[PDB]
RNA sequence: UGUGGUGGCGAUAGCGAGAAGGAUACACCUGUUCCCAUGCCGAACACAGAAGUUAAGCUUCUUAGCGCCGAUUGUAGUGAAGGGUUUCCCUUUGUGAGAGUAGGACGUCGCCACGC
RNA sequence: GCGGUCGCCUCCUAAAAGGUAACGGAGGCGCCCAAAGGUUCCCUCAGAAUGGUUGGAAAUCAUUCGAAGAGUGUAAAGGCA
RNA sequence: UGAUGGAGGUAGAGCACUGUUUGGACUAGGGGCCCAUCGGGUUACCGAAUUCAGAUAAACUCCGAAUGCCAUUCAUUUAU
C-alpha cells in the first residue's frame, strides 16, 4: 500500500462522483506536456508509477512538474456481506481527470529523453495522451 | 494621537434617533444645534425636506450668553412662528446629548410657550 | 447500524403571498428565520420573523440600496 | 474632580544644599516652616539636597 | 433546583399566578409587584407558603 | 492588409454546434473608435500570422476599407485536440 | 509651573527657529503620562495590590484602577476577569510637577548613575523607561517597601518625531547618555 | 456667491495622493466658580469666557493610483426536437453565462438662514 | 435471529416555491437566567506593528494599522457592529 | 399560451471566507552544529509572515442560467 499523497480530513466519505468535460488549464512551466483525452479515476499508485518512469529514464536531472493530486478519498465493502449497511472502510485516495488537462509538465532536457519518458509513463496510466509544448504561444518568453 | 473629531458622533447619535424615530409627516421635527458661540434652532420637515421656521442666533433679538437666555429667546421665537403657521405637534430631536445644558433650556421654553408635547 | 438516522419534520418556510395582491387584516408574507428582508410600509414583525400586512393594499418588494430586500404594502 | 477619594499633598518647599529649590508639591507633610512668598506658603520638610549637579550629569 | 412555583395573592387569598425560580440563588419567598384581576390594582404578591 | 471579414447575426442561434464541426472560428471583437462586433475568421490563416512576424504582429482588417489595428488579448483553447476559439481582440491604436 | 514658562520663554521659539512652522498651531506639545503597577501575584494575595496602591497614591494625588485580565492563560493561571494592574494617568501641574521631581528628585538618585536610557523611541516619540526601583521617591517609606520591583510608566506628547521627543525632554530635563 | 444647518439618489458619492484657505461661519485653543462628570482623569462628558492661530478638522480644486459600475459579444451550461453507445458524445432548435472587457466615473438633485 | 433503532431540533443528499425515502452522509436535546428579563443612556471587537523593571511565547500597558478575520447562556444553520 | 413585476441560490463559472494542496521569490532569524569559555548563523528549515503563478469542492462562497412555481378586474381560445 504506496499512497503517496493525502489529504487533512475534516471529512470522512464523499458520494460517488460524476464527470462530463472540462476546458483549459494548459501548459505553465515545464516545456512539454501531455493531455488526458478521456474521462476517468486516477488513483495513487499510478502517479508513483509516473515517478518511477519519469526518475529513472530521466537521467541526471531535468525538471519534473508533478500537478495533480488525489484529494478524494474512496471506500469499498467487505467481502462476505450483504447489500444494507453503511459505507465501508476509506480505501483509495483517488482524483479524476477528464479531456484537456495535463498530468505532467517537463523542462530542461532536448526532446528525445523527453518523448521517450513521456510515453514509458503512458503505458501505466489507461489514458490515451497527446504530447505538447509551449506549441501556441502569445508570447515568446 | 489625532484628535477625534466630535461632530461625527453627534450625528451618529442623530443618526440612531431617526432611525429611532422621526415619523415627521405633519408633526415636524425641532432642531438642537450648537456651536462654541451660536445656538441654531429649525423646524425642518418630511418627505420634501424644506424648513418652516428657525430662530438665529447672532442675527436678531438679544444676548444673552452661553446660558437658557439666548436659548429661552429662541424657544419663544420658535413657539411664535409655529404659532404663525398654526401648528401645535412637533417632534423633538435630541442633538446628540442628554437633557441637561443648553437643552432643556431649549426644550421648556418650547414646551410651555404654547406647543403640545 | 451507523449514527445517523437523525432528522428533523420540515416546518414549511418561503412567501406564500406575491406581488400585485391584496391582504386581509394582518397576515403572513414570507416567513423567516434570521432577518434577510427588513421590513417597510405599514409591515409588522411577529415573534418568528413572520412578516405582517396592516393596511389592506399591494404587496411589493424592494431595495434597501444594495444590501436588502424591503416588503412594502400600498394602499388603494 | 471626584470628591472623597483623593490623597494629601500641598505645594511643599523642597529645600536644597545649594540655592533651594523650593518650588514644587508634595504629598508627605510635616512642621509648617517656611511659609515663604516667593515659595510656598507650606511644609518645607522635603529638604532633598541633591543639587542636580550632586550627581553632576549636567555639569560634571 | 428549579421547582414549579405559585405566586400568592396575600390580598385576596387565590393561588394567581404562576412561575419558576432556582433555589439555590433564592432560599426566599418571592415577592414582587404583580398584578390582581379580582383587585384591580397593583398587589404585593409572595411565594406559597 | 489582405485578410478574412465576415460579420454575424446579434445572436446566431444553437446552430452553433454545427460551425465548430465546420472550421468556423466564434470569437470577440471590441475595440476603441468603433466599438464592438461579431466577425468570423479561419483557423489556417492566423497561424500563417504566426509565421508571418510572431505573436504580436500588427492587423488591419479588409473589408476593402480601413484598419482596426487589434492586438490580441486572449486565447485559450478546446479540449482534446487543441485548436481556435474565443479569439478576443482590442483594438489599441497609434 | 516653571516648564510651561519656559515654552513661552525659550522652548516654543526655539522650535518655531528650527522647525519652521507657519503657525504656533502648527506646534507640538505634551499632555498625557500613563503609569502602570501590576503584580501577577495577586493571584496570592492582592495586598501587594493594596500597598502598591498606597505607594502611587503617596506619588500622586490619585487613585489608580484595578485592571483585570481580558485574557485567560494557564501558564500565568488566568481567567477572565482576574484583576492584575493599577493605571494612574496625569494633567494640569501634575504633568509639570512631576517633570520637575524627575529633574531634581528622583532620577539623581538612582544606583548605577549614568543618566537616561534613549532607545525608547516607537518611531512617534512615546518614550516608556520601566523603571528598576520602588525606593527612589522621597514619598517612599523604607518601612512598608517589601518587593523590589519598579515602575511602568508611559509618556505621551504631541512630539511628531523622536528628534522632537528628543529635544523637548532634553529641554525638560532628562539626561540621555 | 461662500459657509453652516438639516435631505434623498446602489461608492459613477467612496479611499488615497497633492495644491490653496478664515469677512463671517465652524473648529481648536482659556479656565471650571456655577449644572454635570470620572468605576482615577474638565481628554470626552456639562458649564464659564474669548487670548491666539488657520495648524488640524472643515471648504474649493486636481488625480483613473486604490476601489465601484461597465456594452458588444464568444463559450460553457440548458428548454423543446432527434440519433448512435448508454460511461458519454453528437445534431435541429430557443435561450444565455461567470470570466477578460472597451468605457463612464474624483457626483446629481432638495430647503433655509447669514455673509451676500 | 443476534446486533442496533423507536419522541424532538439544525445541515446535506433534496433536482434553486413548498414537499420528498433508504440498517443514507452529519450534530445536539429531556435544560438554564432573578436577571443571562423590560426600559433609558453610554461604548465598539478579532487581531497585527513598535517602546516597556519584575516578564518569559504571551499577565497590565501606550501609540498606530486594522471591516468582522470577534462575540452573541447552551447543537447546527440563518442573522446581528 | 402572450404580456408584466415578483419568490431563489439547482446547471455551468465555482479564485473573494471557510477548505485541500502544488512550484517560484522573500523570510523572524528560528531549531541546531557552532566557528562560540560579537564578523558568519557560511551551511541544514528558512516554516510561520508573506509572497507570486496554477488548480480543487455534497456538508465552500465573491457571482449567477434556462426551465418550473406564485400573481395580475390583463389579452386570446377552449371547458371547466
Ligand atoms: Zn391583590
Amino acid at each position: 500500500m504506496l499512497v503517496p499523497k493525502r489529504v487533512k480530513h475534516r471529512r470522512e466519505f464523499r458520494g460517488k462522483m460524476r464527470g462530463e468535460a472540462k476546458g483549459g488549464k494548459e501548459v505553465a512551466f515545464g516545456e512539454w506536456g501531455l493531455q488526458a483525452t478521456e474521462s476517468h479515476w486516477i488513483t495513487n499508485r499510478q502517479i508513483e508509477a509516473a515517478r518511477i518512469a519519469m526518475t529513472r529514464y530521466m537521467k541526471r536531472g531535468g525538471k519534473v512538474w508533478i500537478k495533480i493530486f488525489p484529494h478524494k478519498s474512496y471506500t469499498s465493502k467487505a467481502i462476505g456481506v450483504r447489500m444494507g449497511k453503511g459505507k465501508g472502510a476509506p480505501e483509495g485516495w483517488v482524483s479524476p481527470v477528464k479531456r484537456g488537462k495535463i498530468m505532467f509538465e517537463i523542462a530542461g532536457v532536448p526532446e528525445e529523453v523527453a518523448r521517450e519518458a513521456l510515453r514509458l509513463a503512458s503505458h501505466k496510466l489507461p489514458v490515451k495522451t497527446k504530447i505538447v509544448k509551449r506549441e501556441e504561444m502569445g508570447g515568446e518568453s | 494621537i489625532t484628535k477625534p473629531d466630535k461632530n461625527k458622533t453627534r450625528q451618529k447619535r442623530h443618526r440612531r434617533v431617526r432611525n429611532k424615530i422621526s415619523g415627521t409627516a405633519e408633526c415636524p421635527r425641532l432642531n438642537i444645534f450648537r456651536s462654541n458661540k451660536n445656538i441654531y434652532a429649525q423646524v425642518i420637515d418630511d418627505v420634501a425636506g424644506v424648513t418652516l421656521a428657525s430662530a438665529s442666533a447672532l442675527d436678531k433679538e438679544i444676548s444673552g450668553g452661553t446660558k437658557t437666555e439666548t436659548a429661552a429667546a429662541v424657544g419663544k421665537l420658535v413657539a411664535e412662528r409655529a404659532a404663525e403657521k398654526g401648528i401645535k405637534k412637533v417632534v423633538f430631536d435630541r442633538g446628540g446629548y442628554l437633557y441637561h445644558g443648553r437643552v432643556q433650556a431649549l426644550a421648556e421654553a418650547a414646551r410651555e410657550n404654547g406647543l403640545e408635547f | 447500524s451507523t449514527s445517523n438516522g437523525r432528522d428533523s419534520e420540515s416546518k414549511r418556510l418561503g412567501a406564500k403571498s406575491a406581488d400585485g395582491q391584496t391582504v386581509t387584516g394582518g397576515s403572513i408574507l414570507y416567513r423567516q428565520r434570521g432577518t434577510k428582508i427588513y421590513p417597510g410600509v405599514n409591515v409588522g414583525i411577529g415573534g418568528d420573523d413572520t412578516l405582517f400586512a396592516k393596511v389592506d393594499g399591494v404587496v411589493r418588494f424592494e431595495r434597501k440600496g444594495r444590501d436588502k430586500k424591503q416588503v412594502s404594502v400600498y394602499p388603494v | 474632580m471626584k470628591q472623597d477619594i483623593h490623597p494629601n499633598y500641598q505645594p511643599v518647599v523642597f529645600m536644597d544644599s545649594t540655592t533651594g529649590f523650593k518650588f514644587l508639591s508634595g504629598s508627605t507633610k510635616g512642621s509648617s516652616e517656611t511659609v515663604e512668598w516667593e515659595d510656598g506658603n507650606t511644609y518645607p520638610l522635603l529638604r532633598v539636597e541633591v543639587t542636580s549637579d550632586s550627581h553632576p550629569f549636567y555639569t560634571g | 433546583m428549579r421547582v414549579n412555583i405559585t405566586l400568592e395573592c396575600t390580598s385576596c387569598k387565590e393561588r394567581n399566578y404562576l412561575t419558576n425560580k432556582n433555589k439555590r440563588n433564592n432560599p426566599d419567598r418571592l415577592e414582587k409587584q404583580k398584578y390582581c384581576p379580582r383587585e384591580r390594582k397593583v398587589t404585593l404578591h409572595r411565594e406559597t407558603k | 492588409v489582405q485578410l478574412e471579414v465576415k460579420e454575424r447575426a446579434i445572436r446566431p442561434r444553437s446552430l452553433r454546434n454545427q460551425l465548430r464541426h465546420e472550421g468556423k472560428v466564434p470569437a470577440i471583437v471590441y475595440g476603441y473608435q468603433i466599438e464592438s462586433t461579431p466577425i468570423y475568421f479561419e483557423e489556417k490563416d492566423l497561424s500563417k500570422i504566426l509565421r508571418e512576424h510572431g505573436a504580436n504582429t500588427v492587423i488591419k482588417m479588409t473589408v476593402d476599407g480601413k484598419n482596426i489595428n487589434t492586438l490580441m488579448s486572449k486565447a485559450q483553447l478546446d479540449t482534446f485536440t487543441g485548436q481556435m476559439l474565443h479569439v478576443e481582440f482590442l483594438s489599441v491604436n497609434m | 509651573n516653571r516648564l510651561k514658562e519656559k515654552y513661552i520663554k525659550e522652548v516654543t521659539p526655539s522650535l518655531v527657529e528650527k522647525f519652521n512652522y507657519s503657525s504656533v498651531m502648527q506646534t507640538p506639545k505634551v499632555d498625557k503620562i500613563v503609569i502602570n503597577m501590576g503584580v501577577g501575584d495577586a493571584v496570592s494575595n492582592a495586598k501587594n495590590l493594596d500597598k502598591a496602591v498606597e505607594e502611587l497614591a503617596l506619588i500622586t494625588g490619585q487613585k489608580p484602577l484595578i485592571t483585570k485580565a481580558k485574557k485567560s492563560i494557564a501558564g500565568f493561571r488566568l481567567r477572565e476577569g482576574m484583576p492584575i494592574g493599577a493605571k494612574v494617568t496625569l494633567r494640569g501641574e501634575r504633568m509639570y510637577e512631576f517633570l520637575d521631581k524627575l529633574v531634581t528628585v528622583s532620577l539623581p538618585r538612582v544606583r548605577d548613575f549614568h543618566g537616561v536610557s534613549k532607545k525608547a523611541f516607537d518611531g512617534r516619540g512615546n518614550y516608556t523607561l520601566g523603571i528598576k526601583e520602588q525606593l527612589i521617591f522621597p514619598e517612599v517609606d523604607y518601612d512598608l517597601v517589601d518587593k523590589v520591583r519598579g515602575m511602568d510608566i508611559v509618556i505621551v506628547t504631541t512630539a511628531n518625531t523622536d528628534e522632537e521627543s528628543r529635544e523637548l525632554l532634553a529641554q525638560l530635563g532628562m539626561p540621555f547618555q
